[PDB]
Formats: C-alpha cells, structure tokens, sequence
C-alpha cells in the first residue's frame, strides 16, 4: 500500500511544477528582472532542472530529505552553471544545525 | 518545505548568474545597502513562481492575454497586437504587421511615412477648411 | 457460481484494445 | 489481470501521441525554428517514430 | 520518464539534423556562447510537445483557428484569410 500513497504524492507535486519568475521590488528595473527571468529559464532548460527537482521531492517523500546542487563548474561541458540531483544516500550533513 | 528549498536554490542560482555570466552571454541568450550578495539581489529582485509554461514567452503571452480579457473592448486592440507579437503564431510577422496596420501602433519605414503623410494632409485640410 | 465468476473474469479481462487498432 | 492494467496504461500513452514543436527563444529565429520543426516532422514520418 | 526521454530524443535528432542535413535538402523538404552543440541548440531553440495532428500544417491551422476565435469580429477576417491559406 506504500506505493499508492507515495506515487500519489509525487504525482501531485509533478502536476505542480513551477518555474522561477523574478519580480523586481522597485520595478524601476523591470527589464533587468525580466532578463534574469530568461536567464534562469534558459539554465533550467539546459540543466533539466524540473526533472531534478521532481526526483528530489520524490525522495523527500520516501525518505527524510533530498539534496539539489546549484554550483558553477569548468569543463568542456557547455553549461557553466549546473543544477543536478544528489541522492539522500551520497550526502553527509551536520546534525548540529537548528 | 519544498517551496522553502526552491527559494533557496533560486537565490543561489541567481547569485551564480550575477557572478559568472558576461553581458555578451546574456545578450546572446536574451534580446536585451547590505554587503551580502544574496541580500543585495533579494532587495531589488524577488523570486516568484509561475507554472512551467514551456518558454518564458508563452507565460508572457498568457499574462498578456489575461490582461486583455480584463481590458474593455476599447483599448483592447493595442493589447491585442502586443499579444500577437508575443504569442508564437505559425506565421508571426504578417499577423503582427496587420494588427499594427489596423491599430497604427509602433514597437515599418514605409508605413511610418504613409501614416505621417496622411495625418499631416488631413490636419492641414481641416485647418484650411 | 464458478460459471458466473468465470464470466465476470472474462468481462474484466476500448483502451485495452488500442494496440490492435494501432 | 496484469494484461488489463498494462493495456490500459499503454493505450492511455498511445492516445497521447505527440510531435516535437520547436519554439524559438530569442524571437529573432522564428523561421529557422519552424523549418527545424518541419524537418523533425519529416524525419518522424519517414522513420515512423 | 517518457517525457524526459522524449526531450532527449528530440535534442539528439535536432543535433543530427544540424550536423547532417544540407541546406538544399531543407529547401526541398520545406519552403524555407557554449562550445557544445548540445547547449548551443538549446540556447536559441527549445523543444515543445504538441499533439500528433498529422502534418505540421494542421497544427498551424489549429493554432490559427484558436487565435481567430480569440480575436474580435473585426480584424479576424484577415486571419481567416491566412487560416484558409
């Protein structure tokens, strides 16, 4: 019976995928915010971020937590900023944090 | 919790773009106080969420069409030519040109000259009469 | 009762038939 | 009864057959995007994708 | 998973199109920065999924029809012209 409930939760979050829409607080700079919005959308398209986020939340449903990376790496890979999933297994985090 | 961590990843990514992108890269991709970077950015720009909506331009067209639907029929046509411009029609230049022709809006040199000549002639004729 | 139950299973066993149409 | 559920899933997918529709980002290459969409459709038709 | 693999296949097919088709062949079939070819294509063009709708022209006709229904009774006639075209 575990599979039904877990699949329902992950499907519910998958139907609710969202993309960043940068809003300028001042809106004397609406164009910079809109450019940043395209930049984030381009990065999400290149890195396939929505799938990574969906898988991460799927793990946060089954197990305690999930991890997502947003870092900058240098290689022959075209994308400079990479957003990739790391499993709850392969991460060790400090427990002293409140 | 997912929402909170999504805001975290958005802030981190936005800092990464502001750090590691040149203006040339943005120009190719896109046609266009506190000490901390995160607080500095999060002051002027805040992270908001909309549905996936494929490219950004589709979401822009959706918001623009909603605004049109809120607009009355009069003022609706200029919002309409913007919506035609934003919406990914299979044939986009010609629809935009025609909606502009009926609307008269700008943003075409021959059309601008024709409109200016017509306006000047009509105004001069009215003044003479 | 076995006949009735077998008939019911035959009923259980458009969307299911789509592969033949494709 | 596994056959019934598997057939239902495959039928639900097959009803939702989709084709690639390339959308331009920069807005300055709408015609190349449409051309690439037509090439993708041609390849999918010939390969019967 | 199917959607992700479809995006993979679309990007791969787009890459082989960019690499292995000639311009004359494109004109015959149709009336018409990062170092990777993977990211270069995604930079300008994105992949979107739409119903089969047989040929591309039928999808264009559907989009035009919906656009006309959104348009008012005025200015709709020219778009009807292009739809029928």
């Amino acid at each position: 019976v575990i599979a039904q409930s877990v699949n329902w939760i992950i499907g519910s979050e998958k139907r609710g995928r969202t993309d960043f829409n940068i809003l300028p607080r001042k809106k004397a700079d609406a164009k910079p915010a809109e450019a940043k919005t395209k930049l984030l959308k381009y990065l999400s398209d290149v890195n396939r971020l929505p799938f990574h986020r969906s898988r991460s939340f799927e793990d946060t449903v089954k197990v305690g937590l999930g991890w997502i990376e947003d870092s900058y790496d240098d290689s022959t890979d075209g994308e400079p900023i990479y957003s990739r999933y790391e499993s709850w297994r392969n991460v060790i985090f400090d427990s002293a944090s409140t | 919790n997912l929402r909170f961590a999504v805001q975290m990843q958005g802030e981190i990514q936005l800092s990464l773009i502001e750090q590691f992108v040149t203006e040339e890269k943005t120009f190719r991709i896109t046609n266009e106080l506190p000490e901390n970077d995160i607080v500095r950015t999060k002051a002027d720009f805040i992270i908001g969420e909309s549905d996936w909506r494929a490219t950004y331009r589709q979401a822009a067209s959706e918001q623009l069409s909603q605004m049109i639907m809120k607009m009355p029929p009069q003022v609706g046509l200029v919002m309409l030519d913007l919506w035609a411009d934003s919406t990914d029609l299979p044939n986009r230049d010609e629809i935009v040109k025609r909606i502009r022709q009926i609307n008269g809006m700008r943003d075409p040199t021959p059309e601008e000259l024709q409109q200016q000549q017509a306006a000047a002639e009509q105004a001069q004729a009215q003044k003479a009469m | 009762d076995m006949m009735s139950r077998d008939i019911q299973m035959l009923q259980q066993v458009t969307v299911a038939t789509n592969k033949l149409f494709d």
